[PDB]
């Protein structure tokens, strides 16, 4: 009964301590609506923030385990255990001798740094993360393996700001480790903690590549669970949104054959995720759209780019834009995309209800066409502008011209005036 | 939801 | 050149 239990909790006998925490610890548990306001108002939280130091491991242990469920709620709700001052000691309980105590600490933090960025930063300016690095390396127990994994994650988690790169980035050799993990959910939540890390700038993505992740990273885009595959997925992706020789690791790594078979997942959103990861790659040097041609890859996309939802064809149309950029240097790549059929279908996207797109299509069309004019002047028409009128493109350029964004209707026009008079 | 209730 | 986000 709640008011006894409050008796308890403040009484200074450890006994009565414990077994009042310990009721508030059961009901703090319950799976439908924890009363977690009910227990806030009642004034325990500064108690159970004071047991966090008793030398009896127990009590330690119930008033962490209660305190980690509070701020398992809302954010004014994480916030009391944070205005209490739980954190700096929960750190302290990282290095406890008592592996259940460091677990529920592991725990706590985890949810704590989980409510928001602010929050996050907040807990790594305790010092928790590199007690946690260690739990991390030494500890042999599965449960806390996990949990230690996926606290770091949040504490890798968050845009709105990210993490300070210099305080995160001892994270990588660990996480470099935990990816070669025996179990399934360290995997997940390691994974995702790297794709975290590696949306961001060249330096950070650079960061990965040293700490040797890419290789494994690769090797999971094959994995059984579409959950380890999409973490894993997000991260190469990540990697190849770099210059061209950070690219040229996921290449090296053997990543195309995945991306090939990732085309055809099951998941609609590895499949998407699978283009854009391609597209980047396509964004890149002569010798990259290459290996993307030689890895059969083009077909399946010109295939999207007609099948599945709308998304998908956006990053297909992005895909094959992109690996039309080398007309000047290897024209013979352009010919090939033609004769794989992808001015149908780019012309298509002209008709796009986004503007971005209908812009990438139409850059796309400019570049086969000056291939073709190219081959043209050296024969007398330009075929690839003839295909383009007979399949009905030449009209769905000119109707670019009535589209108001400056760059598309511009860039319509020039094309009529220059292959269509 | 980036949270775990314990039990 | 390359797009972000992610």
């Amino acid at each position: 009964d709640l008011p006894k239990m409050v008796e308890g909790v403040f009484s200074s006998e450890i006994d009565k301590q414990i077994q009042a925490t310990t009721k508030f610890r059961k009901l703090l548990s319950k799976e439908r609506n924890p009363p977690i306001e009910e227990v806030i108002k009642t004034g325990v939280v500064g108690r159970f923030v004071e047991f966090l130091r008793s030398p009896h491991t127990l009590v330690q242990f119930e008033a962490a385990w209660a305190l980690t469920n509070i701020a398992s709620g809302s954010a004014t709700q994480t916030q009391v255990v944070i205005e209490a001052g739980a954190v700096p000691i929960f750190v302290e309980l990282l290095g406890s001798p008592e592996p259940d105590v460091r677990e529920q600490a592991v725990w706590a933090l985890g949810n704590i740094a989980g409510d928001s960025p602010q929050c996050r930063d907040y807990v790594l300016s305790c010092g928790a993360l590199r007690p946690l690095l260690t739990l991390l390396g030494d500890s042999r127990k599965l449960s806390m393996l996990r949990n230690a994994t996926w606290t770091l994650s949040n504490f890798c988690r968050g845009k709105t700001p990210q993490p300070d790169w210099n305080t995160i980035a001892p994270a990588l050799p660990v996480l470099a480790k935990l990816v070669y993990s025996l179990d399934d959910e360290v995997l997940i939540d390691a994974c995702w903690a790297i794709s975290y890390l590696s949306d961001g700038s060249n330096d950070k993505i650079q960061a990965v590549i040293e700490a040797g992740i890419p290789r494994r990273l690769v090797e999971l885009l094959m994995h059984a669970s579409t959950s380890v595959q999409t973490p894993a997925l997000r991260s190469v992706g990540n990697i190849v949104t770099g210059d061209d020789v950070q690219t040229q690791v996921i290449i090296n790594c053997g990543a195309l054959p995945c991306l090939l078979s990732l085309l055809s997942s099951n998941k609609d959103g590895i499949r998407k995720e699978a283009c854009w990861t391609i597209s980047n790659i396509t964004a890149g040097n002569s010798a990259q759209i290459q290996s993307v041609i030689d890895a059969n890859i083009i077909p399946p996309l010109i295939h999207l780019l007609s099948h599945a939802d709308l998304k998908t064809r956006k990053e297909a149309c992005w895909a094959i834009s992109n690996a039309t950029s080398g007309g000047l240097q290897k024209p013979d790549q352009i010919r090939y995309l033609v004769a794989q059929g992808c001015i149908k279908p780019l012309c298509d996207l002209l008709a796009c209800p986004d503007n971005k797109i209908i812009q990438v299509a139409l850059d796309g069309l400019e570049n086969i066409l000056k291939v073709g004019e190219l081959d043209k002047n050296a024969a007398s028409i330009n075929r690839y502008a003839l295909f383009i009128e007979e399949c009905g493109g030449m009209e769905k350029i000119h109707d670019c011209q009535t589209n108001a964004n400056e760059e598309i209707y511009m860039k319509a026009y020039n094309i009529i005036e220059k292959y269509f008079s | 939801s980036s949270k775990r209730q314990r039990r």
